[PDB]
DNA sequence: ATGTACAAAAGCTTGACAAAACCTAT
DNA sequence: ATAGGTTTTGTCAAGCTTTTGTACAT
């Protein structure tokens, strides 16, 4: 019915599969699967998903399958929504593209466009950068990982729409590296008929305002995800960009684009509304 | 409106200076047809590059034209990256060496590899040597790759730096030389067409 | 109507010194208290009761059976409303949005019951009553379609001999026959979906080619299974299923094909062999 | 993903002594390996093989029937070959693969002329021919146009009038209309994409009450047209565009429409007039 | 009749073991 | 394709905690 994630009981379970209740914490020590939620007690507390779930395992085993793979096949296939930003990073640490590029195609569809970036392609970058941080990868593990997500971004903002029209203009500011963060509010832009130039990161400003000017950009937007090439820039250097500038990431507030000449933007949701209206 | 061989590249960088990137992706999947995957990458993706650059450098356009134009090729090779198999087996790691910011020349042979059924993994440029021998060694990597576009990057590291990331190390690109790869502790490599068959041979011969 | 504390004692089996302990500890049942302070249960508390009662000695616990049974609290009802106005009004970008929140809440297979299934059906009440016209209705089908197979697609893919789903000929409502192979595919079945209206003769030929297991057949309209002669599904495949509004026991039997009522038990149906 | 050796001996045939030996002499197939060393087929693998029994049976070695099949490289004309047969033998998972195949290389505009029509195309001349039933036009029918509708649901939807697209009433083929749906949101036209068979008042009536700036209409058959009378297209929209096999400039004409030749020049004639 | 206490029933974790299936090799 | 070594899997046991039915005292 309504809720799939609700509340039994190990014994209902073995009145329902047929397993008993000594198998099934068996193969949640071997397997980890199924893991249902915990009574503040110890007890256990399986969902009706689960128990259909398990329901189609004894299909295959009385089939002539093994648990080890019966349960492998159904995690790969009926995946937990949760489980898909810790295992495409698992993937790809062990170097398994083609596994890597699945898993996405599977969240894609789930979640649909904006809603995968959202829950699978932020979440999983976020984590890789504290990985790293506290030292659980090196650098050539997160340079993989990163390389391969922002190929599957350039996909999707290649398969949205690009109309005619006055460009938008998208990069970075100049000694900002993540160009992710700028692909991001392209894509949304595009998604909403915007026409956006993405241009890649790290971009002089003398060569922007020329840039603009001469394809009659109407706006341009910068993403800062550190905050030091902010502060390296004087004051009003971003006012003559483009007849609007805006300006968002995790290195931007909204003192510092008050300072800067430009329009603080929190989300990439209301950005390209911002742009139908005036200022 | 079919356009002639040549005016091809003449064309595609046009396209791209006036922000027409759906033309400029309509003459490249053009070229792709005409002269295949391979083909178009040295007869179209690589002059342009080319030219940009020099264009650059000659003052004709500024950066934010270049980084346009170079963004968009970059998504093109990517493509093609993608679209070729991925087999099991001991991976290549392909990168670049640290300082070294130009990851196209990296894409390229990584891309060459893959072609010929090499399980290449692009880690994408600027990565620091520990870091590299590391994963080499964790993921079993049978060899790894760098591609230096400039020269001092090279200059900056120490004799040997490379002689213990991976089983086989190799060494190319407009910024690497046979003298310079020999103090290394590299194999030099002169064309990217020679690089996947010298997996097979051993060494010197 | 009200009952004492022995009332439902008797009406239930649970003496009335447990029903105390239920409500001084998990809240479950809230009697009615008189000034003296005797306990006066509901009516809808001594069916409630006589459910749990069921599940307890099915082997349950009380802790667990009553929170099971605090599954009376519908969802987020708006979204059916809303999903439908967003479509009548042309706004595919939030209408999908709402539809990805239904998602993520109830799961795959029921956002399928609680928001795909009845806006479909309000929208053909709808029509009916006159309020929106076919151009509407046309909209939000195409629309609630094209997720559903998003969702198929989600799903596996297993090899093996696959099992045919699709519609007897002159019907041309899909959208059931999707729904029987989106079942199928999460317990594991290779259902092909081979889209709607396919003419018989083609379809036995096919089964027998690719050596499928099972074909599946959704009707929504009767007209069309009657416009067919006895036994004319009896061949098509080694099993024959037959369900939807326009389907039932009498009418499956003879035309040759098992009746099934819920989509549920078709994929537990296809996997052990039925009795006559 | 995750098999045993128990269920491809199952699902293949071939015995599980067969599985090992290949796996010693040619290295294929190479699963993944348990921690104990127990084999994991994946479901691309179990695929793989059962089209080697295929060739083994039709006459071949093992030797050479994996070799042609490890090194398979398909052409770009032989991926309109290869999509039909894998949707005729109803692999639908090898289907769906060769398709992003295709998507990558003539990119998305470039894979529906050059795959996903020449297909639909070949597919009709088939059944025509009596080479193929309509059960098995109807699995790579319905295949095809979702992934057309995946594409669709991934290009942008702007704001402002919408644009309705449909067939006209008695017309069934929708495919031709998803198309030119496709082509409008990929220039930022707000398209909705209604499906085939639309009543002429119904959809007047729409267009009114969204004030659609548009109608376009996509015509596979002539008679559904025929059958129509004269200015029938006029009031239904401030713009009416009428495409597709069955319909032509005099015929278009006649009904009170503007005739169009190909979907690329349909984007760009909604803004010049 | 409100409320606390007590004993039984059922769960949970660490640990181990015998059989079934499997891998490698001559 | 016969044979031996090895991994995986269903089952159960001891020690002990959580939970629930009955009751005990006011
Ligand atoms: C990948 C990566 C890199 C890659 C970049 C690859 C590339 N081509 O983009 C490389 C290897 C180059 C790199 C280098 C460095 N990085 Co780094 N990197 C990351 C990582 C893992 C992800 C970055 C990313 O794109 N994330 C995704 C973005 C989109 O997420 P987000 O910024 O939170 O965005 C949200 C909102 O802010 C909004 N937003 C973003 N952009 C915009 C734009 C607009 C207009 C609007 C309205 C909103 C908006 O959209 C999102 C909604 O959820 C992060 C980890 C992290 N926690 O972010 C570290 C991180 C950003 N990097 C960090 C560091 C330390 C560095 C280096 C200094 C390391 C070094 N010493 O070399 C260098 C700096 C290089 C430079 N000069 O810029 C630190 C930053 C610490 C700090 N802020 O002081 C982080 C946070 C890692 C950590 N320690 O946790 N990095
Ligand atoms: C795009 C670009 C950039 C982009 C890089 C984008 C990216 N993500 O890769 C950005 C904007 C970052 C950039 C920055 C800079 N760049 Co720059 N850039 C270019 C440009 C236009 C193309 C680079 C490219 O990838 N070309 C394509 C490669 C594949 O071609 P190729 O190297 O000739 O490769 C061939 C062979 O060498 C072989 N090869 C290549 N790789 C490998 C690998 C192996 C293993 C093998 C066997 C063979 C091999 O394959 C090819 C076969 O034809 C070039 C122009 C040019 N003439 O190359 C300038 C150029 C390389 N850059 C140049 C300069 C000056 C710079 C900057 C110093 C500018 C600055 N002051 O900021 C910085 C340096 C940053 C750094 N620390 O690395 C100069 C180099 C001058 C020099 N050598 O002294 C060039 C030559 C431009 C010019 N003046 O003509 N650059
Ligand atoms: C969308 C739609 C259409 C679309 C179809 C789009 C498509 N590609 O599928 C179009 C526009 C083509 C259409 C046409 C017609 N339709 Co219509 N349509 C509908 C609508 C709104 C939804 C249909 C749907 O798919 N519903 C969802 C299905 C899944 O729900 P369900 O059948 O109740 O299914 C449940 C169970 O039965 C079970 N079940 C279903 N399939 C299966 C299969 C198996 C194996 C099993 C075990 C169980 C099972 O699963 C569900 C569990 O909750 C319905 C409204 C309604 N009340 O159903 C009208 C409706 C079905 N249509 C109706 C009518 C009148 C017609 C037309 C005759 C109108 C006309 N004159 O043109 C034509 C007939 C065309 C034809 N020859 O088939 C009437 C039917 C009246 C009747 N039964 O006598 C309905 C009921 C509308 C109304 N008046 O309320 N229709
Ligand atoms: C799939 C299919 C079906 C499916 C439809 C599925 C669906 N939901 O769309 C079904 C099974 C329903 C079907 C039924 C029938 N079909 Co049929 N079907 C086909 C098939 C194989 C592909 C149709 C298709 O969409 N092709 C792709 C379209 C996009 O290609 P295209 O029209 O050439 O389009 C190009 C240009 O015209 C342009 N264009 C198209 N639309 C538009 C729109 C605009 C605005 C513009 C500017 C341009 C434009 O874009 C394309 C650029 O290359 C064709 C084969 C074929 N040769 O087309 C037969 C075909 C169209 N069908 C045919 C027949 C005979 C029928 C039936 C009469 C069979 C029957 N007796 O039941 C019925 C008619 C039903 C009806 N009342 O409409 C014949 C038509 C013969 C004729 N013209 O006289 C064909 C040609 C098969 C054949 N014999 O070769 N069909
Ligand atoms: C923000 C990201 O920057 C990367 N990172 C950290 N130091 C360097 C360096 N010297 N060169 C390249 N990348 C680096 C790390 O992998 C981290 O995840
Ligand atoms: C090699 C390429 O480097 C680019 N380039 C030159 N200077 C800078 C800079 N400060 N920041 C970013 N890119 C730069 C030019 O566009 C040239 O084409
Ligand atoms: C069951 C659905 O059929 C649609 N419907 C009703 N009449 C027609 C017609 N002539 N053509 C197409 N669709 C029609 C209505 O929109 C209704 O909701
Ligand atoms: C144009 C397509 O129409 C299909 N086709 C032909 N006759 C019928 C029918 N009676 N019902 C359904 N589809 C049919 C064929 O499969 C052909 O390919």
């Amino acid at each position: 019915h309504m809720t799939s994630s609700g509340v039994y009981t190990i014994a209902e379970v073995e009145a329902m599969t047929g397993l008993s209740a000594e198998v099934l914490r068996q193969w949640e020590r071997r397997y980890g699967f199924p893991k249902p939620r915990r009574t503040p007690g110890g007890h256990r507390l399986y969902s009706a998903e689960d128990v259909e779930a398990l329901k189609t395992i004894k299909r295959w085993l009385e089939e002539g399958a093994t648990p080890k793979a019966a349960i492998r096949r159904y995690l790969a296939q009926e995946v937990r929504p949760e489980d898909l930003g810790t295992g495409l990073l698992e993937a790809l640490l062990r170097g398994d593209l083609a596994g890597a590029e699945a898993l996405f195609r599977r969240g894609l569809r789930f979640w649909g466009p904006e809603g995968v970036l959202e829950h699978l392609l932020l979440p999983v970058l976020r984590e890789v950068g504290e990985a790293w941080h506290r030292g659980e990868i090196g650098v050539a593990e997160e340079h993989l990982a990163s390389t391969f997500l922002r190929a599957r971004l350039q996909e999707l903002l290649d398969l949205a729409g690009f109309p005619p029209g006055p460009p938008v203009l998208v990069t970075t500011p100049p000694g900002e590296r993540h160009e992710i963060g700028a692909m991001l509010a392209a894509y949304h832009l595009r998604r909403k008929g915007v026409p956006a130039l993405y241009l890649g990161p790290d971009t002089p400003l003398p060569d922007l305002r020329a840039l603009a000017r001469r394809l009659g950009a109407g706006a341009v937007v910068l993403s800062a995800v550190l905050s030091e090439p902010l502060r390296a820039l004087p004051d009003g250097a971003l006012k003559d960009l483009a007849p609007r500038v805006f300006l968002g990431g995790q290195g931007a507030g909204p003192e510092e684009a008050r300072r800067l000449g430009a329009e603080y933007m929190e989300d990439l949701k209301g950005l390209a509304e911002a742009l139908w209206l005036p200022r | 409106q079919e356009v002639r061989p040549e005016d091809l590249g003449t064309g595609l960088l046009e396209a791209l200076l006036r922000g027409d990137l759906a033309g400029a992706e309509a003459l490249f999947r053009r070229g792709l047809r005409f002269w295949g995957p391979e083909g178009v990458l040295e007869h179209l993706l690589l002059p342009v590059l080319r030219e940009v650059g020099e264009a650059w450098h000659r003052g004709e356009i500024g950066v934010a034209e270049e980084h346009l134009a170079s963004t968009f090729l970059r998504a093109r090779l990517q493509e093609l990256l993608d679209l070729a198999g991925f087999p099991p087996g001991p991976p290549v790691l392909v990168t670049t060496p640290p300082g070294e910011r130009h990851e196209i020349g990296a894409m390229l042979a990584a891309y060459h590899l893959r072609r010929k059924g090499v399980p290449a993994l692009y880690l994408g440029p600027d990565t620091p040597l520990p870091d590299l021998r590391a994963l080499a060694r964790r993921l079993g990597a049978g060899a790894v790759v760098l591609s230096a576009v400039l020269s001092e990057p090279l200059r900056a590291l120490p004799d040997g730096a490379l002689k213990d990331l991976a089983p086989r190390v190799f060494l190319g690109g407009q910024g690497a030389g046979p003298e310079e790869a020999r103090r290394l502790g590299a194999e030099y490599m002169e064309d990217l067409k020679g690089l996947a068959e010298a997996l097979w041979l051993p060494r010197g011969p």
